[PDB]
RNA sequence: GCUACUACCGAUUGGAUGGUUUAGUGAGGCCCUCGGAUCGGCCCCGCCGGGGUGCCCUGGCGGAGCGCUGAG
RNA sequence: CAGCCGCGGUAAUUCCAGCUCCAAUAGCGUAUAUUAAAGUUGCUGCAGUUAAAAAGCUCGUAGUUGGAUCUUGGGAGCGGCCGUCCCCUGCUCGGCGCCGGCCCGAAGCGUUUACUUUGAAAAAAUUAGAGUGUUCAAAGCAGGCCGCCUGGAUACCGCAGCUAGGAAUAAUGGAAUAGGACCGCGGUUCUAUUUUGUUGGUUUU
RNA sequence: UACCUGGUUGAUCCUGCCAGUAGCAUAUGCUUGUCUCAAAGAUUAAGCCAUGCAUGUCUAAGUACGCACGGCCGGUACAGUGAAACUGCGAAUGGCUCAUUAAAUCAGUUAUGGUUCCUUUGGUCGCUCGUACUUGGAUAACUGUGGUAAUUCUAGAGCUAAUACAUGCCGACGGGCGCUGACCCCCUUCGCGGGGGGGAUGCGUGCAUUUAUCAGUGGUGACUCUAGAUAACCUCGGGCCGAUCGCACGCCCGGCGGCGACGACCCAUUCGAACGUCUGCCCUAUCAACUUUCGAUGGUAGUCGCCGUGCCUACCAUGGUGACCACGGGUGACGGGGAAUCAGGGUUCGAUUCCGGAGAGGGAGCCUGAGAAACGGCUACCACAUCCAAGGAAGGCAGCAGGCGCGCAAAUUACCCACUCCCGACCCGGGGAGGUAGUGACGAAAAAUAACAAUACAGGA
RNA sequence: UCAGUACGAGAGGAACCGCAGGUUCAGACAUUUGGUGUAUGUGCUUGGCUGAGGAGCCAAUGGGGCGAAGCUACCAUCUG
RNA sequence: ACUAUGACUCUCUUAAGGUAGCCAAAUGCCUCGUCAUCUAAUUAGUGACGCGCAUGAAUGGAUGAACGAGAUUCCCACUG
RNA sequence: CAAUGUAGGUAAGGGAAGUCGGCAAGCCGGAUCCGUAACUUCGGGAUAAGGAUUGGCUCUAAGGGCUGGC
């Protein structure tokens, strides 16, 4: 879709202008610095988690985990955490046996079945030879009657 | 028009399946499939309309979430799957095997069987593709791809596989004096030896048959399913083996049936 | 756009058609290629079915072939010569197929080199200082000298291909759409075509 | 001779509607070659930890070539 | 008033009323397009001396139509002189097998159309149409016995295309400066290939 | 039931026409009590539309650090719900209409040995020889400042995921198979030779891809088919060889493990789609010759395109159609399946509920997608329309109702997913498709508005 | 603007002071725009002539582009 | 047999009494005749009408392509 | 090197409104290649109308003579 919005270029001709306070001065606002926000997320995904806080590839991240409280009345207190992502756990083990195992099992379709057929394959040649030898001895009586 | 069409009307489902003119406006359209649109048979019919245990869809939804049906040795929930010739529905709870045969008249019969005998079954094979390592494949009608089998196992043939493994046992081959199901046309299930076969160039070629009352019937080879060594079945039949008597001999044979009923 | 049909013409008696419909997408074609000689620049292209095509615009080198030795090689894209679809194809520096081309003659006279010991190429007076080559061409033992003494029987070359050899440049036909497959690949031209084409050029200069 | 009606010619290079097209101009997409606002990345040195054996690897604080180099 | 013929100028069977009487009956009237009636567009099926009608005469390419002439009969058995069933191609591999030969089966080849008969093939819906007590019917394809029993058929479906039978009627070729058939004889040139115990090559047969 | 009658005359017989007669639609007039079916703004104006709705969607199983609800056993994540938002899939179907369009569409008939295919189904899915006990970095939703007269308009500051996007190994994999080959051995010979083997080191070493040369497992009526051998080639705007997810939890002095979900490149498959073959269409001569360098008919080589072809480009050749009605003009013509009428022959109609085509003010152009030259997706110009603070904003009922206008001529802004089917991530959602009622003398079927007895009378066996 | 007011049933509908501009006329000037342009200023160019190149000339202002200064226009501007 | 007109008839005057054709023209006073077109607007110009003060037939009438240093009217492009 | 003249030139915007009247000056102009109506004594009308191109430099090709298919 076609829209008009305005030039990039700055002058009287202008509402508003949305400033970034980079470095902070001599002076001490009060209405800025005085009250503290903090940054409301860190990383979610537990691979930037790893990254993050430099944690080995074996051990557990349960441990280290903040947990921020959830109280009010009515409700118990509670903290919410979050959900572990990329965890090498025991089942996900049990996922990448799985799939070795499985593999084992087309691997060995794939052999049994190329077995089976050359099997099936060279006894039929072998037949067909016997026969051919046979159609030889037929051969030779067909000539000398 | 930009593509293809998702619904279908209710009077152009084929006649054959014996939709009604007046309940309701559409047909249930058949997800494609092992089978063709227009040979094959919805779960839906043939448990509604033909079976009649379900009257709406909320039922055989719920049945056919329970899970019990199989359909070719493999578990399938989409309920317009089209099950097909010799296709075998499978039913646990009940205990009954079914397969799908043609009565006299071109629709299906309720030709029931025991589990024994219906836990196998038939399938014609289409085509040898020679795969990517000198490797055998075959293609059968209900596209089914088995790879290794015998170069014997040949063009217009049959072949006898197995539900649980999906590995063909045996094959019988295409030759003088097989018995043969017609699976398509005028002759829409009827059962007769094959007394003579008539090549053709570009037009494709007859088979000329022979009734087991002397009455001769040619058809061509995309309405042919060989089913048997000479003239005497490996597979059961249905009551009637395919004959289509004449309307004189229904005349007669309804006629005394309604006496007989009385 | 440019719309591949047969309505848009003439039917064979002469009549005009009458248009009942506008133009569709499969009624389709697109602009030319025309990949030209430089370093590699090829753009892809969707098509119908989500499929790739890797339509080229510049094009450096080539994976040509020499035919008879059966010994193809990747090399670097000297110069068009001649096109006999347009001489516009020969004016402008142009890459397309069946395109004459030239290319180093020095890979095909090192492998004839390795394998009959004999020399290709080297204008009649230069010789090597360094004698790497005379010393692959000899040292040979008695077992392996069987081998490569009947090899000088199957030896000979001719002295047509052998005089641009002398000169360094092979001639090169390109098969490969470039503007399909994003390559320019070819084959070397040899033997009685060569005598051919090279009378054709006689021709052409008169 | 008288009353009524109907089509016809009829100055106005007549007027009004569509329809093929010849010729000038011709927005705007699509394609291509440049372009490079702007935003990176690598390396380069100075001030410091952690590991190693005067040398190799890392994280921060300053500068700047932007030495090279990327999407765009 | 009256589609039309006509009615009405002082006893109006034709107008306006009343009195009656007719047709059809929950339906009838009026208008327009259109169809049979139309042997008034005619292929089946019209006219053309005088009712409307034949070029003033002859020539003339396409168009349309065209004489006659070539296979008639034969063998065995059959029914009440008569009719009908049985039969009227020819030219590498095995058994009705029998004592190399004979026949059959199979493969390939057949001077050619129109014409006629078969089958397949044909989208359904529709039409005709079998069945079926919607209380009858219009409809529908359902239903019926007191657990069981059944139906949910079938026909027509131009024209062209294909498939195998028939060969009277209408074409169409063929041997006439015989460069004519069969079946044979010998050259010139080119080779399918078998060959001489084993390594290599050629011509022969 | 294969039917005629009045009428020119002073009267007769003819050719001959006019009027009568019976069906089938459209309208209107008058009348009208019951029950079962039931068309309904095509005919003029492809003229114009206020208003509302007509396509969305989540599993145990792609993503939860909002208590927004929720177990209390925590500090070794997450019981379980969950607005929202990202992700994925669909929105090319259905519906409405018939203006254009005359071998075109359509019908039948065949072909793709000349092709593509999201999905469905079935085959393959540790075949490569060279951190994987699992890697990298944003970004939304959230909080907090705002802007406009005005759009479901949006900006800046803090943040953050994945079956989004990027990078990439050990493994099985332990070796084989071609070539290279220092050198080594045996045999024979006077020895060179001649014969037989080996051999360090190096090169290659999956499927898919591309080009060239050599030979002929399974097919075919016939393949340049299928498959094989060798040389090598392969875009970083990187192709594959699983950096996911849920249910149970076992068995072996932390090691082997189940059943699924989802996602993968290629091959077959299905719905089908798309080019071609054959034959067939109404009036007109007050339309008799037509075509061409702006391709007409052939040829050669290319371009594009998924292939075949004037599809497009270049160079040559000079062809093709025509009284068997071309060419041109008209058509109140979308086509067909069908309907009405009938003795037999025929005649006219067929927008219309099934199929095929085309189209959403006029024309054109395009992104996105497996699939669109999409119109309930965008960009122009033209036609027409709506508001402004003057800078700007937004638009398309040949969807349903309803309305304007044209007319002789045509319905209630109703109820429901309960039936039929369809979509979606789906056991849960949605559906003006559809169904159901209201009006409705286009029409079809059946059927009341009196029957009986006794008394008189008139008549009759 | 005064004023949608006085007046008049209504229809209709003024005037005085102030403010902003215009027509016609007269008198000057030329900053800017335009015109002119043989400063024969500067490229290009047709035909011929100086052996060729270079540099130039003749064709009654050879032709065509752009153009300084100066004159100058309700065709620019100012004041009454 | 509407008025008008007068097909038709007679008469006076002369030897008959303008037939075919044509126009407010280079021929028409009253006259810028009337109507239409051409213009915003037209005493001009063009096409019909005719009572023609005073049209008219080798004192030749009507037409008519080509040509004109002939007379008028309008339109395009173009211009001190 | 002033006015008045005589003969030469050029002008934004407008385009005969000036004027008895487009008087005068100005536009158009040669060639090739297309295309060319009304009417007509069928010879004409006709360069009708109406469009496009045009330079320099560097190349190819086709057309001829003479002697012993060259
Ligand atoms: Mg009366
Ligand atoms: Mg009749
Ligand atoms: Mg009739
Ligand atoms: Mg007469
Ligand atoms: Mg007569
Ligand atoms: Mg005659
Ligand atoms: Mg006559
Ligand atoms: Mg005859
Ligand atoms: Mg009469
Ligand atoms: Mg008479
Ligand atoms: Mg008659
Ligand atoms: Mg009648
Ligand atoms: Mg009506
Ligand atoms: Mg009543
Ligand atoms: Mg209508
Ligand atoms: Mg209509
Ligand atoms: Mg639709
Ligand atoms: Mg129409
Ligand atoms: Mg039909
Ligand atoms: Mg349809
Ligand atoms: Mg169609
Ligand atoms: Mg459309
Ligand atoms: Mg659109
Ligand atoms: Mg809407
Ligand atoms: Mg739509
Ligand atoms: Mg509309
Ligand atoms: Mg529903
Ligand atoms: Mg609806
Ligand atoms: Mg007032
Ligand atoms: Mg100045
Ligand atoms: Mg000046
Ligand atoms: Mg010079
Ligand atoms: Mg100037
Ligand atoms: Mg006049
Ligand atoms: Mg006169
Ligand atoms: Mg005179
Ligand atoms: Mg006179
Ligand atoms: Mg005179
Ligand atoms: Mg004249
Ligand atoms: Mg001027
Ligand atoms: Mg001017
Ligand atoms: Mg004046
Ligand atoms: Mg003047
Ligand atoms: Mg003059
Ligand atoms: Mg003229």
């Amino acid at each position: 879709k076609r829209k008009s919005v305005r030039g990039c270029i700055v002058d009287a001709n202008l509402s508003v202008l949305n400033l970034v306070i980079v470095k902070k001065g001599e002076k001490d606002i009060p209405g800025l610095t005085d009250t503290t926000v903090p940054r409301r997320l860190g990383p979610k995904r537990a691979s930037r988690i790893r990254k993050l806080f430099n944690l080995s590839k074996e051990d557990d991240v349960r441990q280290y985990v903040v947990r921020k409280p959830l109280n009010k009345e009515g409700k118990k207190p509670r903290t919410k955490a979050p959900k572990i992502q990329r965890l090498v756990t025991p089942r996900v083990l049990q996922h990448k046996r799985r799939r070795i195992a499985l593999k084992k099992q087309r691997t060995k379709k794939n052999k049994e079945e190329a077995a089976e057929y050359a099997k099936l394959l060279a006894k039929r040649m072998k037949e067909a030879k016997e026969k051919r030898q046979e159609q030889i001895a037929k051969r030779r009586r067909l000539s000398s009657l | 028009a930009r593509g293809p069409k998702k619904h279908l009307k209710r009077v152009a489902a084929p006649k054959h399946w014996m939709l009604d003119k007046l309940t309701g406006v559409f047909a249930p359209r058949p997800s494609t499939g092992p089978h063709k649109l227009r040979e094959c048979l919805p779960l839906i019919i043939f448990l509604r309309n033909r079976l009649k245990y379900a009257l709406t869809g909320d039922e055989v939804k719920k049945i056919c979430m329970q899970r019990f049906i199989k359909i070719d040795g493999k578990v399938r929930t989409d309920i317009t799957y089209p099950a097909g010739f010799m296709d075998v529905i499978s039913i646990d709870k009940t205990g009954e095997n079914f397969r799908l045969i043609y009565d006299t008249k071109g629709r299906f019969a309720v030709h029931r069987i025991t589990p024994e005998e219906a836990k196998y079954k038939l399938c014609k094979v289409r085509k040898i593709f020679v795969g990517t390592k000198g490797i055998p494949h075959l293609v059968t009608h209900d596209a089914r791809t088995i790879r290794y089998p015998d170069p014997l196992i040949k063009v217009n043939d049959t072949i006898q596989i197995d539900l649980e493994t999906g590995k063909i046992t045996d094959f019988i081959k295409f030759d003088t004096g097989n018995l043969c199901m017609v699976t398509g046309g005028a002759n829409l299930g009827r059962i007769g030896v094959i007394t003579n076969r008539e090549r053709h160039p570009g037009s494709f070629d007859v088979v000329h048959v022979k009734d087991a009352n002397g009455n001769s019937f040619a058809t061509r080879l995309s309405n042919i399913f060989v089913i048997g060594k000479g003239n005497k079945p490996w597979i059961s039949l249905p009551r009637g083996k395919g004959i289509r008597l004449t309307i004189a001999e229904e005349r007669d044979k309804r006629l005394a049936a309604k006496q007989s009923s009385g | 756009g440019i719309s591949r049909d047969n309505w848009h013409k003439r039917r064979k008696t002469g009549g005009k058609r009458k248009p009942y419909h506008k133009k569709r997408k499969y009624e389709l074609g697109r602009p030319a290629a025309n990949t030209k000689i430089g370093p590699r620049r090829i753009h892809t292209v969707r098509v119908r079915g989500g499929n790739k095509k890797y339509r080229a615009l510049r094009l450096d080198v080539g994976n040509f072939s020499w035919g008879s030795e059966c010994c193809t090689r990747k090399t670097r894209i000297i110069d068009v010569v001649y096109n006999a679809s347009n001489n516009e194809l020969v004016r402008t520096k142009t890459l397309v197929k069946n395109c004459i081309v030239l290319i180093d003659s020095t890979p095909y006279r090192q492998w004839y080199e390795s394998h009959y010991a004999l020399p290709l190429g080297r204008k009649k007076g230069a010789k090597l200082t360094p004698e790497e080559e005379e010393i692959l061409n000899k040292k040979r033992s008695k077992k392996i000298q069987k081998k490569y003494d009947e090899r000088k029987k199957n030896a000979k070359i001719s002295s047509l291909l052998e005089e641009q050899f002398q000169q360094g440049k092979l001639l090169a036909c390109i098969a490969s759409r470039p503007g399909q497959c994003g390559r320019a690949d070819g084959y070397v031209l040899e033997g009685k075509e060569l005598e051919f084409y090279l009378r054709k050029i006689k021709a052409r200069k008169g």
